[PDB]
């Protein structure tokens, strides 16, 4: 499996 | 909090006009939708006229809503009278964070014939005699208008240690209704020869006799 | 569906209509966006006034894709909520 | 077709709380100003709450500010009243009315009755009235009850034509006492049986008496 | 922020005002949620007119949420976009 | 990691 | 990359 | 403060093609209607589009119908207008409009100028005009140029007291030609030097003319 | 697609009261918007009135928008003149799906004092002569109204082969200009003597000469 | 339960 998560996205995961 | 005053009672015969007048005090009743109730005997309201003149499902063009911000008030016009528009009428109004109701106004339909009395009187049961109680049931029904006495007697002598009387109310055919309920013991009861319910009605007197079995 | 759930729509001064944008390889696959009725407004008397436009109402939604089953996409969309009515005057 | 079902009414000691609550259907209940209205027994109209589509705007008249409070569940169709420190001049019968913009009432509700008394709930005794020729009559005494309502049915509802339940008369005693009659032919009598059936929900009483002459 | 973007909320007849929802634990973190300015509208002659309410516009979002980090969730709530004016004439 | 998705969108996964 | 588990709710 | 700075304007032939941009800054560009307005030269102002906030809705004028298309971009701020089909009919200065509600405009922008004709680019020929006491005066001859327009600077731009750059006129030729001048004091010469610098975009052309004495 | 007709042209002496009518045939002014609009010589259009009647930033209270119905049309006013308010004056309406623009009116303020020319007139550059080319450029300003008559002349002989002359326009100064370039062979200009540029304003004429160096 | 590959995407 692939997911695609915007840039906006990636500063709140981390 | 402002308010709404509207005529206590309003009459006419049918096939008639009549104008039912709702003056607010401190607003303008430009600025603020004002609505009608109609509240029949018993019954709970329901929307006659609503933003002032709009009338819904079930309104004849008998019924119409107006109003006048030049002595600020809203009235409720009813052309060709029915004897089934008998009932209490209710204006209603706003501003930014409350609501007003009227105190109302009872509608009349004058030309309505008189009806004399349909008094019935029961005495106690066998239950409630058994019971050691004993209670002397007086309907009265069908006068026409609702203003009458009830008047209890044992023989001859008049009681008045005992009575309880509802006041008028309407029926499903206009005519008033009424009931006189008299206490008494077993032994009161069983002691005395006869009872009476003496209704009185527009100059007339109708009595109903029971006597222990 | 607010076709089922507000009646807003038709009560409106700025009265708009829905419109389905149905897609099965997005979630969610219907979407129902509101397109004005008119270019004016309902007035008081209720006829359309064009002393001030109805407007449709954007807002940024996330939604998932997928590719046609192996991959996924979280995408923000924008979406017509509804319409009001602008006026010049202020 | 628009219905507004209220219930939650009841006797109630003064300090007490209660909660009215009012089912709707027949429109999009989520985009709908509500509206609780009061009536005391003999009284008009009064306005006592209102709340917006959303719940974000509420709306209170003078005398319940502070101690009512309305409560609505979009999700769930229906409109809540919250009444804490119940007094006596809460007396009524609360309406639930459905409002196209704030203060436009469009749709009213049944009724439910609250009751703030220090007096407790005193369940009736019912009492077969012997019939009374063309056509007879025969009752049901509805003896010292509090608080009211009453549901005088004849025949488990069968028995329309005829019947008449006379309104209750409040007693010193501060009780209640109805009475309910059916105007039946004469010929009927010792072939079908009366049976009426007065119900007191307040008290729970549930009483079928069955009516038979006095020969 | 469309406090930057569309500045509908000010020339609206149903004008409303813009509240930071802000939250860290979900995406989007910061939301802008519509209030209403008035229970009234702005007629034509630019007064708070009671014969018409501005009412909120609901839209219900996507969003993730995570515990307080190995844990996530797709929820979806309820956020009001706007204001639009309600008549009981039609 | 643990991932929570509504009843929703399984349908639309499966 | 990572290890995923997956949940439903409703 | 809000600006609209037009650019796309051209000579064209007919039947030809043209893209006009409007750089939009100082407002909340994607919640406002835009406008294209023109004006024949020597005429007066004639509405040619509207698009709404959101593009999608579309308005235009009679005799663009079918031909002309707008758009525009509220990402990038920036409305556009693409004509197609130009006939001589469409030649024009184009403005860009901010509209508040459609048909209300409320601001404008400088406008640039769109030339549909069958006659090529004919860039300038630049002349000094010698100095003719009190006050002396000197320019530069900007001869049969197409199109119109032509932009005479004195100095690179520091020159700006006395310079006066009067309207072209439009030659049998069908060329224009116009002509600045400065007042200069007479004391002056000799001294500081005056080089004159035309522009004419259309051709690409620059000419840095030294104007001096005829002695 | 209606019309809005509004007059040519608009006068009045300083200090005063100017109506500038705008008369829209089908559809009622009423429904739509007027607007109002000021466009200086040379310069862009701007914003005078909007929405019937409002004024922006940098519009004194000397200008004021109005509408009439009941002859359908709208009216901007200038109370108090100025020389400075000379400028084309459009107003501008809709409907649902065109937007429409008057035909303007041209202002002009009455009293502004008579003003002779200030003609100049340069020979052919060395530039131009050793291009085989020769140009006689006379730029005329700052005259007062704008109606000029330019007569160029060879020595007496009047010359009506070559001469191009643009029509008046205003300048920053309310006064007006023109330039008359009349083309000559390099032959032509050194076989004659003398050259004239004569402009006639007002019922008087001035004179400008130039020789072959 | 899957092997989860994650990209961003500007």
């Amino acid at each position: 499996i692939h997911v695609t998560i915007p840039a906006d996205l990636w500063d709140w995961i981390n | 909090n402002f308010m709404l005053t509207q005529p206590h009672s309003v009459s006419e015969s049918p096939g008639k006009t009549v104008t039912i007048s709702c003056t607010r005090s401190s607003g303008s009743l430009a600025n603020y939708y004002v609505q009608w109730y109609q509240q029949r005997p018993g019954s709970s309201p329901t929307i006659v006229i609503f933003a002032n003149n709009q009338r819904p499902s079930g309104v004849p063009d008998r019924f119409s809503g107006s109003i006048d911000s030049s002595s600020n008030s809203a009235s409720l016009t009813i052309s060709g009278l029915k004897t089934e528009d008998e009932a209490d009428y209710y204006c209603q109004t706003y501003d930014p964070y409350s609501v007003v109701f009227g105190g109302g106004t009872k509608l009349t339909v004058l030309g309505q014939p008189k009806a004399a009395p349909s008094v019935t009187l029961f005495p106690p049961s066998s239950e409630e005699l058994q019971a050691n109680k004993a209670t002397l049931v007086c309907l009265i029904s069908d006068f026409y208008p609702g203003a009458v006495t009830v008047a209890w007697k044992a023989d001859s002598s008049p009681v008045k240690a005992g009575v309880e009387t509802t006041t008028p109310s309407k029926q499903s055919n206009n005519k008033y209704a009424a009931s006189s309920y008299l206490s008494l013991t077993p032994e009161q009861w069983k002691s005395h020869r006869s009872y009476s319910c003496q209704v009185t009605h527009e100059g007339s007197t109708v009595e109903k006799t029971v006597a222990p079995t | 569906n607010p076709k089922r759930s507000s009646d807003y729509y038709n009560r409106s001064t700025s009265p708009w209509n829905l419109h389905r944008n149905e897609d099965p390889e997005r979630y969610p696959s219907v979407i129902w966006e509101a397109k004005c009725r008119h270019l004016g407004c309902i007035n008081a008397d209720g006829n359309v006034d064009y002393h001030m436009n109805s407007v449709p109402i954007q807002q940024e939604i996330l939604v998932l894709r997928r590719e046609p089953p192996n991959s996924f996409r979280l995408e923000k969309i924008l979406v017509s909520v509804g319409c009001t009515c602008v006026t010049p005057i202020v | 077709e628009v219905q507004l079902l209220e219930s939650g009414g009841g006797l109630v000691q003064p300090g007490g709380s209660l909660r009215l609550s009012c089912a709707a259907s027949g429109f999009t209940f989520s985009s709908y100003a509500m509206s609780w209205v009061r009536q005391a027994p003999g009284k008009g109209l009064e306005w006592v709450s209102a709340i917006s589509g959303s719940g974000g705007s509420t709306y209170y008249a003078d005398s319940v500010k502070g101690r009512f409070t309305i409560s609505r569940d979009n999700s769930k169709n229906t409109l809540y009243l919250q009444m804490n420190s119940l007094r006596a001049e809460d007396t009524a019968v609360y309406y639930c009315a459905r409002d196209l913009i704030h203060g436009v009432t469009r749709n009213w509700g049944q009724g439910t009755l609250v009751t703030v008394s220090s007096a407790s709930t005193k369940g009736p005794s019912v009492f077969p009235l012997a019939p009374s020729g063309g056509t007879a009559a025969l009752g049901c005494l509805v003896k010292d009850y509090f608080p009211q309502p009453v549901t005088v049915s004849w025949n488990s509802g069968a028995l329309t034509s005829g019947v008449h339940t006379f309104p209750a008369v409040l007693q010193s005693s501060g009780l209640y006492s109805l009475s309910s009659v059916v105007t039946v032919p004469s010929s009927s009598l010792g072939t079908q049986t009366y049976i009426c059936n007065v119900n007191h929900k307040p008290s729970n009483t549930k009483v079928d008496k069955k009516v038979e002459p006095k020969s």
